[PDB]
């Protein structure tokens, strides 16, 4: 499906720019 | 010592919905600013 | 999953997401870059405090 794969290549993109590190 | 005849309060919303008070922070008015036309034309700040 | 995935193809912000206060109708394509601001910022100030 071309929204499953539209999906994977947003949640990738939004993995990039969020940030991945935040210590207490 | 109350205000100085030339001070105004604004309102510090969290966003343009002003649905949200932030806190207020009193700014002093140049020339002859009316403290009266900067309540009527909604002069406020904007966290974001 | 079934719900996320519906919510992030219909472009809708999660509700489980939605933890701070925000304006409403509010899209997710904007709330991420938001998040992800707020995030570096946390970030610079934890790293200050240690």
């Amino acid at each position: 499906p071309a929204w499953m794969r539209t999906l994977h290549t947003t949640a990738s993109n939004w993995l990039h720019l969020i940030p991945q590190t935040l210590s207490h | 010592t109350e205000k100085k005849a030339s001070v105004v309060t604004l309102p510090v919303y969290l966003n343009f919905t002003r649905a949200d008070l932030i806190f207020t922070v009193d700014f002093e008015i140049a020339t002859k600013e009316d403290p009266r036309s900067f309540y009527e034309r909604g002069v406020a700040v904007l966290c974001t | 999953l079934r719900t996320l995935i519906n919510e992030l193809v219909k472009g809708i912000l999660p509700r489980s997401w939605s933890h701070y206060t925000v304006p409403a109708g509010m899209t997710v394509i904007q709330w991420v870059s938001d998040f992800s601001e707020r995030i570096k910022q946390l970030q610079n100030i934890s790293l200050a405090a240690a």
